């Protein structure tokens, strides 16, 4: 497939509907996804899982943050992905806790000192 | 070629058929163990030892012993020679350096001796003495049961991942039984005369439960009691039919004695002479009966009321 | 035949452990949008829009129901 | 040999399964595809193949004999014509057992020999048993009522199966002892060909 | 697509001689379970070898041909008499069929015998026999539709017998008059 | 050493894992492929082996000790406590079924819980061989380490008193309800 009609499918996929139905809210998908293709941070996992660890970690659910390091090997063991950091980053985003300040701690590189 | 091609492919042919078992297995240590034993005995200067092994897979050594506990003979594995099971020497797996599958076979051999000689003790039998006779039939009917056990096994290998540590522990409570029977056999082997024989062999058992006093004391009391049946029915005929009816003088009293009856004998011989002199002038379905509504001292303890009100009834 | 097979096996592996992943987060998605994003992801798309996408379907899908 | 091996123990030969006069049936002990443990196994389950060709030649041959055109039963005669009468009842379940094998290999395209040695077992006994039963009275020219007194000095047999076996046949041979005494006793005539009735 | 395939039924088979990506490789069919094509391309294996054995001089074809169901309702209408693709008037079913195709050469044998409706007694008794006769044909083709070939070898063994017996009372030379009726006496 | 370590540790050794009556199970020291810290790794796991071993044998030996009943209610409560040693062998045996590679670390941290418990229970043995502890003395010998302190160890130990207790009250239903002793040259 394509990216376009593969964004089509999470419309319908988080909107109960058809694509004949659901036409508004993915011509704002299009302009949301559109024109912010290009990765705009320097890629590494080894920076988003320290910051999944610590996620974790900060719920005082210190198991899962050490379980967590078994099963990022296991993508580093079997080898079908491609870009491993993608993925990471956006399950990161989308964590809720089931039960501040950012400029402080580690962030990503800005990719505007090379002449991208 | 054409058919035999097929065979070649679908047959599992390579430590039974003539031919130097070679094997595709997958690399990597967990199973490379053999090539990595050898060339550190190579740097370490055996000087070289490279003796000839067949190099069997792995699932038929569980297919063979599985076959060791049928009772079956002539395995490529366990070769007996006189009548002593024995492991082969060129038997290798890809791991297990050669060494410890000869003692875990050892072990498994020891246990395939307790099976091969009660076989034989069968096979004595099969091919009027009415107690080895009925003795074997108990023995049967446990073997029957135990070989489901197994087969039931080799029905899981032919249709999950299955090894020789997981068929071992699986087959613990098995294993454990038969172990009794190698020592409670042992004294009905060792003796010349036919009374002898059965009464020491009848002795030994009601000492054994009484040394075991759960699931062996169900099994040696399942074991006792279809021994037990030659002498409670001609005790039983003794006494309502009036005449001993005895086969080569197995009974004690040959018209040295099983201390199971003794402390209710005198009531017993006091029926049988004074019934036979009346008339010139089902005892074992009713002790199984009883099990059904403290084992075999109390328990036994209730089975001469059966042989006492008949007793009195007789002498009355 | 059989490359074709060892990958199919190779990726139901990784479908798997990501969707572990994705619980031990709570992340609300399940094993079939996650199909959709990890695809999403694998051609080169930014996870800052993507995340954001995904916020705001999730958003409007209430104020209907 | 799934097959074949219910063929043969069925009675019915195959050159697999070689029928020798002496050596019963007799695996040909020469294959380069299966090996000599299984071949042990076939053995083991060729005695009861070789005991039940054995029974059913002795049945079709001396049903006491057919229409009965010398006689002593089996030789011709009425006594041990009720013995075979009783026998081929007796080993009935062994064809119904093999029966039953036929539909579970039906429904199961690949079960063992092991399974079938596991059902074929307990008929792997009776068999021996009865065979010193037939043998007795072709070795000692039984004849008439003395064939009662050989099968019961066996039915104190100590296998139970066994007993109740023989037991059978006891009962049904007794019913031609209760129908001569029937006649002699109620309308005062024998009916005996050179068999008897224990009265001249 | 992929990940719609990749929801699969999984084998979840291994091996401690297969560690690395052994979904499952089974167990080359032990001989001893594998038959019905294997065992009558078995069968038909060690025919060439005898018959190598013997070269030539031996020549032992036909390992084949047909089904089960139809030679059941072939081998029940041979007991009415009837002519059929292997009966003219592995490969041990040639004497499992012989053991069933002299049941019906004596019912042919009995219906030329007693065909006409000399003597009076004597058409009283093969008239009598007919009246058996339609029995015998009765209860065939009754029960089995379709049953298995074991199932007639053993059905038919307790009735067959007595048709054979059948053939020693007649002459497939006979009295008649009070010698025959004293005779069936 | 993958496979071989999960043999030795089951009570099957081999000469790597050299048996050594004396030195229990012993790493034969000079390896020119492998190097000096692993061996001090395989030798710490060695020592559960060697108290595997010696116990199997303590209960295969004595299943009847000298000859007699109390301490044949002591082994078959010891393999019994001893069982989850044995599963999480064979769990371990699935993980690396799972993964080709893992670490002896790996192993190391998953069995570092028995590591503790089987020389705790030497001594509960070693004082019934020295002292030649008869019948009922048995039951004090136990409970005198069932104040352990080691919370698994003080469960362990319980669940063998349990055991043999039943025993204990086996021979009392008997003298307390029908009359009669049931004691041979125990007590």
């Amino acid at each position: 497939k394509s990216p376009n009609v593969l964004l089509q499918n999470l419309c319908c996929r988080i909107l109960g509907r058809s694509e004949a139905d659901v036409a508004q809210q993915f011509q704002y998908a299009v302009r949301v996804i559109g024109s912010n293709f290009a990765p705009t941070v320097e890629r590494d996992e080894f920076l988003v899982a320290e910051k999944i660890k610590k996620e974790l970690i900060r719920q005082r659910r210190e198991a899962d943050a050490a379980l967590f390091s078994e099963l990022h090997r296991k993508l580093h063991s079997q080898g079908v992905l491609k870009n491993k950091w993608s993925i990471l980053y956006l399950l990161l985003s989308l964590s809720e806790d089931p039960r501040s300040y950012a400029t402080l701690f580690a962030q990503a590189l800005p990719r505007d000192a090379h002449s991208t | 070629p054409d058919d035999r091609s097929w065979l070649e492919h679908h047959v599992v042919h390579q430590y039974w058929t003539a031919r130097p078992s070679q094997f595709p297995h997958s690399l990597h240590l967990h199973s490379n163990l053999a090539a990595v034993w050898d060339q550190h005995l190579y740097s370490s200067d055996p000087l070289y030892v490279p003796d000839d092994r067949v190099l069997v897979t792995e699932t038929q050594v569980i297919r063979e012993t599985l076959w060791l506990l049928s009772g079956v003979k002539k395995l490529f594995i366990f070769q007996l020679i006189d009548g002593k099971v024995t492991v082969r020497n060129n038997i290798i797996v890809t791991h297990l350096t050669h060494s410890c599958l000869r003692s875990v076979l050892e072990q498994i051999a020891a246990y395939g001796q307790v099976v091969f000689r009660l076989q034989e003790f069968i096979d004595e039998v099969m091919g009027p003495f009415r107690t080895y006779q009925a003795f074997m039939w108990a023995l049967y009917k446990y073997f029957i049961s135990f070989k489901e056990e197994l087969a039931e096994i080799e029905k899981c290998i032919i249709n999950t991942t299955i090894t020789l540590a997981i068929v071992v522990d699986k087959l613990a409570p098995r294993l454990s039984q038969l172990k009794v029977l190698h020592k409670v056999f042992s004294t009905g082997v060792a003796e010349t005369r036919n009374v002898v024989r059965a009464s020491h062999l009848l002795n030994t058992l009601y000492k054994a439960i009484l040394e075991y006093d759960e699931q062996t004391v169900s099994l040696l009391f399942s074991l006792w009691v279809e021994t037990v049946r030659p002498y409670l029915q001609t005790v039983d005929e003794w006494i309502v039919h009036g005449h001993l009816w005895d086969g080569a003088r197995e009974f004690i009293i040959q018209r040295t004695m099983v201390s199971f009856l003794k402390p209710v004998l005198k009531q017993i011989i006091m029926a049988g002479k004074s019934m036979q002199l009346l008339k010139n002038l089902e005892l074992d379905d009713v002790h199984d009966p009883l099990l059904a509504i403290t084992f075999e001292l109390t328990l036994r303890s209730c089975l001469y009321p059966h042989i006492d009100k008949q007793y009195l009834d007789c002498c009355g | 035949a059989a490359a074709a097979a060892a990958n199919l096996n190779a990726v139901r592996e990784t479908m798997d452990v990501l969707l572990e992943i994705s619980r031990i987060l709570n992340t609300g998605l399940d094993m079939e949008t996650l199909s959709i994003c990890v695809r999403l992801c694998e051609q080169g798309i930014n996870p800052e829009a993507l995340s954001s996408v995904i916020k705001e379907l999730r958003k409007a899908t209430e104020a209907l129901k | 040999m799934i097959h074949e091996l219910l063929l043969a123990l069925s009675g019915y030969p195959g050159s697999i399964f070689t029928w020798n006069k002496r050596s019963g049936l007799q695996v040909s002990q020469d294959f380069p595809f299966l090996h000599p443990s299984e071949t042990s196994v076939l053995n083991r389950l060729c005695r009861l193949g070789t005991d039940y060709i054995r029974f059913t030649e002795f049945i079709e041959q001396y049903t006491g004999h057919v229409q009965q055109q010398q006689g002593q039963g089996g030789l011709h005669g009425i006594y041990l014509r009720a013995f075979c009468t009783g026998l081929d009842s007796v080993l009935q379940p062994y064809r119904q057992a093999l029966l039953d094998l036929e539909q579970e290999f039906l429904g199961d395209p690949h079960l063992s020999i092991s399974h079938v040695n596991y059902f074929l077992d307990q008929f792997q006994l009776l068999f021996p048993s009865v065979m010193v039963v037939v043998e007795q009275i072709k070795s000692q020219k039984i004849h008439g009522c003395q064939i009662l007194e050989t099968v019961y000095k066996h039915s104190c047999g100590g296998l139970p199966p066994v007993r109740s076996a023989l037991e059978k046949i006891l009962a049904v041979c007794h019913g031609v002892m209760y129908k001569q005494l029937s006649a002699w006793m109620l309308h005062g005539l024998l009916l005996d060909q050179h068999e008897e009735f224990f009265i001249k | 697509l992929w990940e719609a395939a990749l929801t699969y039924e999984a084998s979840k088979r291994r091996c401690w001689e297969r560690v690395g990506c052994p979904p499952g490789h089974r167990e080359e069919p032990y001989l001893t379970e594998a038959g019905r094509d294997a065992f009558d391309k078995f069968c038909r294996l060690h025919q060439g070898e005898l018959q190598l054995l013997a070269g030539g001089v031996l020549q032992a074809p036909q390992p084949v041909l047909v089904k089960e169901c139809e030679l059941v309702k072939d081998v029940l209408n041979v007991l009415i008499g009837v002519v059929s693709a292997t009966f003219s008037l592995p490969e041990s079913i040639s004497s499992l069929l012989s053991e069933v195709a002299e049941y019906g050469t004596c019912y042919t044998r009995l219906s030329h015998f007693s065909l006409q409706p000399k003597g009076l007694v004597f058409q009283a008794f093969t008239s009598g026999l007919r009246r058996y006769l339609q029995y015998y044909r009765a209860c065939v083709l009754s029960t089995p539709p379709t049953l298995s070939l074991l199932t007639i070898g053993f059905l038919f063994k307790k009735l067959g017998r007595q048709l054979r017996y059948l053939a020693e009372l007649c002459g497939v030379a006979f009295p008649t008059g009070v010698k025959l009726l004293s005779y069936l006496y």
